[PDB]
Formats: structure tokens, C-alpha cells, sequence
């Protein structure tokens, strides 16, 4: 039991570590880009139109 | 996932498991020759 | 006999971090596609000819 719960977190680090790292290092800038676009859209579309 | 599994449980955990294994019957020896009953 | 045990942790850790997350980075893709491969085929297999 522990020996196999060990072995979980060894394996959910080493995916977290080489799948998740190499794209991340790529997507947060475009995904927080998208997401600081989108809030200025809708401030703008809090004001009235004059 | 799976294949991680697998991988991590067969390639390296065993060769993990001789070196430990070496060092715990090391010390065993080295432990126990010591005492005095 | 602790620090030599924390050393041992320590290399196991490397070890897994460069160069099997290398390798598996591409390695996995390829063998998850044989393995779904050869279970359609053995799912073929169990039908009747008919």
C-alpha cells in the first residue's frame, strides 16, 4: 500500500514535470493574453454608449 | 498514466531496490556485529 | 546512514527527471498506439467469421 501510493506520486510528478511543464511554458502567455483581452471587452461594455 | 505506471514500477524501482537493499544489509551487519549480548 | 539514504533518494529523483521524462515524452505516444491497435484487433478476433 504505501510502497504503490509512492509510486503514484512519482508518476503524477514526472507527468507534471515533462508533459504539463514543456506546453505550459508556451500557453499561459497566449491563455492570459486572451483572458486580459476579453476583461477589456467587457469593462468597455459596462460603460453606456455615450 | 498507465504506461507510466508500469514503466516507473519495473525499469527503475527494482534497480532502486538492489542499491537499497545493498546498503541495508551493509549496515545490518555492521549494526549488529557491534552489540554485545 | 539518513544522508546516504537522502542521497539515494536524491539520485533516484535525477534519474527519473532527465532521462526518462526524455524519452517518454515521445516513447508513450507510440506504445499507447500499439497497444490500442492490438486490442481492436483481438476484439476482431473474438466475433465470429460471420
Amino acid at each position: 500500500y504505501i510502497i504503490l501510493t509512492f509510486v503514484l506520486l512519482l508518476n503524477m510528478l514526472i507527468a507534471l514535470m515533462g508533459e504539463t511543464v514543456g506546453q505550459v511554458s508556451k500557453e499561459s502567455k497566449h491563455i492570459w493574453k486572451l483572458q486580459w483581452a476579453t476583461t477589456i471587452l467587457d469593462i468597455e461594455r459596462s460603460f453606456p454608449v455615450f | 498514466y498507465s504506461i507510466m505506471i508500469q514503466k516507473i514500477l519495473f525499469k527503475d524501482l527494482f534497480r532502486f531496490l538492489l542499491v537499497y537493499l545493498l546498503f541495508m544489509i551493509g549496515y545490518a551487519s555492521a549494526l549488529v556485529s557491534l552489540l554485545n549480548p
